[PDB]
């Protein structure tokens, strides 16, 4: 299960961005999503996290009621719907499968994909 | 609320080093949830120790870990030369909240 | 003069998995609560624990589980965790009472005591004193498990073991749910 990471690219401040990442194969709809960030020369930071069945949604407070996780189980794939973004929002961004299906959570982040890199 | 770690840690090869995070009495000492990444330059972070000493197929038996009071830590024995990595924790805050760790830099 | 059998409860044996706890329903009793009064824990939420005595229910359970040290701080109403979603929840309006002891002389079996289980996911977060006892395997993608890729087993076993330290050794929990209904109080201490 590999998770291809697209959307990136060099936005002007204030302005809204659309991220996404496809998950091969078909297990995509069995597992929970999360996105991290790592800016360059810095640790990760948390983003949030969605459910496998889309119903329960989480967001670090940092982008709380600025950013919007959504997914696509038809498609199979993952998105970040990023508004406003500012001058310290440059960084990598990663989507990453939860160790467990269904609900599960309090394990970690097994599956990560490339990254895709976001700057202003 | 981000957990406190050592910039840089030192060591060499065949000997064993300690790598700690500090939280709070609300996140790291409330939870027994640290989970810690192995990142490389280039590279996404590898998941390799989970629930404080536990780890998924994969990961070498010298990688483990503790946990006492608000602080956890990563120990790692016969240090290899390609154990050169930056390591992350991962701490359960609360509320559906994780937190990550300023990151810790290994070195041979 | 007819005096309730807490003891059968206390005094177990064996008690069941966190993942599949057992449920005893007490009735028809001179409910005395001095004979559960060193435990781990003694805290009582809504209820006096010095005069418990002196306020009688229609009726209690009692909801009896081992778990491991650092798993008792689930078993709280408003908590979270891998025990309070998946395996064992309050509700956030409890009136009753969660005792639990320290069982390392009993189930920390040098050998490794595999006996008891808990669940790691669920299909969804669980209700109130709802219980789940289905251990089938979980299939991620849409090949059978006959166990393999893609293949998850929902249970996994507290491995205890006598050399383990304190918060990873178990303690044997019993959870005293008092309740009120619209029949006249039966479950009520001595006088
Ligand atoms: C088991 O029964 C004995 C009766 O002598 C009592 O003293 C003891 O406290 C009981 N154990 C528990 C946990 O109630
Ligand atoms: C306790 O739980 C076990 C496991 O499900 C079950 O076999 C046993 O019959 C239960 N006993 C009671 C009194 O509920």
């Amino acid at each position: 299960v590999q998770l291809v990471e697209s959307g990136g690219s060099v936005v002007q401040p204030g302005r809204a961005l659309r991220l996404s990442c496809a998950a091969s194969g078909i297990t995509f709809s069995s597992f929970g999503m999360y996105w991290v960030r790592q800016a360059p020369g810095k640790g990760l930071e948390w983003l949030g996290y969605i459910a496998y069945d889309g119903s329960d949604t989480y967001y670090a407070d940092s982008v709380k009621g600025r950013f919007t996780i959504s997914r696509d189980n038809s498609k199979n794939t993952l998105y970040l719907q990023m508004n406003s973004l500012r001058i310290e929002d440059t960084a990598v961004y990663y989507c990453a499968k939860d160790y467990y299906p269904l609900l599960s959570y309090y394990y970690g982040l097994d599956v990560w994909g490339q990254g895709t890199t976001v700057t202003v | 609320s981000v957990l406190t770690q050592p910039r840089s840690v030192s060591g060499s090869p065949g000997q064993s080093v300690t790598i700690s995070c500090t939280g709070t009495s609300s996140d790291v000492g409330a939870y027994n949830y640290v989970s810690w990444y192995q990142q490389h330059p280039g590279k996404a972070p590898k998941f390799m120790i989970y629930d404080v000493d536990q780890r998924p197929s994969g990961v070498p038996d010298r990688f483990s870990g503790s946990k006492s009071g608000n602080t956890a830590s990563l120990i790692i024995s016969g240090l290899q030369a390609e154990d050169e990595a930056d390591y992350y924790c991962s701490s359960y805050a609360g509320s559906y909240i994780w937190v990550f760790g300023g990151g810790t830099q290994l070195t041979v | 003069t007819n005096l309730c059998p807490f003891h059968e409860v206390f005094n177990a044996t064996r008690f069941a998995s966190v993942y599949a706890w057992n449920r005893t329903r007490i009735s028809n009793c001179v409910a005395d609560y001095s004979v559960l009064y060193p435990f781990f824990a003694f805290k009582c939420y809504g209820v006096s624990p010095t005069k418990l005595n002196d306020l009688c229910f229609t009726n209690v359970y009692a909801d009896s589980f081992v778990i491991k040290g650092n798993e008792v701080s689930q078993i709280a109403p408003g908590q979270t965790g891998n025990i309070a979603d998946y395996n064992y929840k309050l509700p956030d309006d409890f009136t009753g009472c969660v005792i639990a002891w320290n069982s390392n002389k009993l189930d920390s079996k040098h050998s490794g005591n595999y006996d008891y289980w808990y669940r790691l996911f669920r299909k969804s977060k669980l209700k109130p004193f709802e219980r789940d006892i289905s251990t089938e395997i979980y299939q991620a993608g849409n090949k059978p498990c006959k166990k393999g890729p893609n293949c998850y087993f929902p249970l996994q076993s507290y491995g205890f073991r006598p050399t383990y330290g304190v918060g990873h050794q178990p303690y044997r929990v019993v959870v005293l749910s008092f309740e009120l209904l619209h029949a006249p109080a039966t479950v009520c201490g001595p006088k």
